[PDB]
């Protein structure tokens, strides 16, 4: 039994996100399905559960009124859309199934045993932008992809020919809302002038891919 | 209607880790335990003879999961939850960052690049301090320019581990082009476990 959630989401404030949780491997109407939400780099927080059979909804205290949890049964999937999102709602949302059967008759609450992948939802007021790649001259070489959104930019060197010393770093989100990352590759000092290195920064969301060259 | 969990716990490999989840009237309730390795979704923990590393134990007031014979694959966050029958809330814990301190120290190699020549044609400047292969995680980074610290525009990454299981981070210092050409030299004074590494660049 495995749960499959929807793809990653990136929406501006005011736009609605819908995370679908698909269940395969059991009688769909058997047990509950909860929706734990994890903030960026923080602890888990409960959102509520939905019984796919009856269709009832039980929402958490701070998640009521703006979170609607639906069910389909026909496609054997569960939803959890949030109409009119906000910039503080950026988080990784998780669906779970209460598959654990109680070890006692006193406390008959099924525990979460099967967990979905986790649809990383990112909500921010920034508009899409393409990374401007600059060369970092020199031993160690380097590249700079500056001021871009939304994550991710996939950086490799020489169209995948180089993997020895490449160490593409993590993006440092600036105050303006635009990300920025650098990629450095240590190449032998004797080779400079006898080898051409090219950044292969490729940013699909902005449809911007540039093979810029690093030269002294 | 709350559950307490310590923020950090450091245990040597092969020892015994003891995580606590403090509630009240939790004797009847059975607290489930979770394990969220970084990135991946949390996986619900499930407990001579058949040897057992994990033992779920509850004792009325504070229920403590005990990890025995700590392995490197146990380094993760651990959570606890229970159904509040009184208030009808499943209450999660704060999560305990179990850190396995088996790996030894490693001085951080620092690489610093000056503003690109193409940057300055756009009338903008951005230096870049790159600290790689550090350990454990302390990387206090300070920006000194022309023998004076510069704090305006310094932006540093929060440390994140890498493929070699050593932690590396980065720091950027946006600047005006007229200011960058004015001073004689710049420096990225990175401090780590009391030891400071420094690289210097100049407007050539």
């Amino acid at each position: 039994v495995q749960l499959v959630q929807s793809g990653a989401e990136v929406r501006k404030p005011g736009a609605s996100v819908k995370v679908s949780c698909k269940a395969s491997g059991y009688t769909f109407t058997d047990n509950y399905i909860h929706w734990v939400r994890q903030a960026p780099g923080q602890g888990l927080e409960w959102m509520g559960w939905i019984h796919p059979n009856s269709g009832a909804t039980k929402y958490a205290q701070k998640f009521e009124g703006w979170v609607t949890m639906t069910r389909d049964t026909s496609i054997s999937t569960v939803y959890m859309e949030l109409s009119r999102s906000r910039s503080d709602d950026t988080a990784v949302y998780y669906c779970a199934r209460a598959g654990l059967h109680p070890t006692t008759t006193e406390y008959y609450y099924y525990g979460m045993d099967v967990w979905g992948q986790g649809t990383a939802v990112t909500v921010s007021s920034a508009s899409f932008k393409g990374p401007s790649v600059f060369p970092l001259a020199p031993a160690a070489l380097g590249c700079l992809v500056k001021d871009y959104f939304p994550e991710p930019v996939t950086v490799s060197w020489n169209s995948g020919a180089l993997t020895s010393g490449v160490h593409t770093f993590p993006a440092v989100l600036q105050s303006s809302g635009l990300y920025s990352l650098s990629s450095v590759v240590t190449v032998p000092s004797s080779s400079l002038g006898t080898q051409t290195y090219i950044c292969n920064v490729n940013h699909k969301p902005s449809n911007t891919k540039v093979d810029k060259k690093v030269e002294p | 209607s709350a559950l307490t969990q310590p923020p950090s716990v450091s245990v040597a490999p092969g020892q015994t880790a003891t995580i606590t989840c403090g509630g009240n009237n939790i004797g009847r309730k059975r607290v489930d335990w979770f394990q969220q390795k970084p990135g991946q979704a949390p996986v619900l923990v499930v407990y001579s003879g058949i040897p057992e590393r994990f033992s779920d134990s509850n004792s009325g007031t504070t229920a403590t999961l005990t990890i025995s014979r700590v392995e490197a694959g146990d380094e993760a966050d651990y959570y606890c939850q229970v159904w509040d029958s009184d208030s009808d809330h499943v209450v999660f814990g704060g999560g305990t960052k179990l850190t396995v301190l088996g790996q030894p120290k490693a001085a951080p190699s620092v690489t610093l690049f000056p503003p690109s020549s193409e940057e300055l044609q756009a009338n903008k400047a951005t230096l870049v301090c790159l600290i790689s292969d550090f350990y454990p995680g302390a990387v206090t980074v300070a920006w000194k320019a022309d023998s004076s610290p510069v704090k305006a525009g310094v932006e540093t990454t929060t440390p994140s581990k890498q493929s070699n299981n050593k932690y590396a981070a980065s720091s950027y210092l946006s600047l005006t082009p007229e200011q960058w050409k004015s001073h004689r030299s710049y420096s990225c004074q990175v401090t780590h476990e009391g030891s400071t590494v420094e690289k210097t660049v100049a407007p050539t």
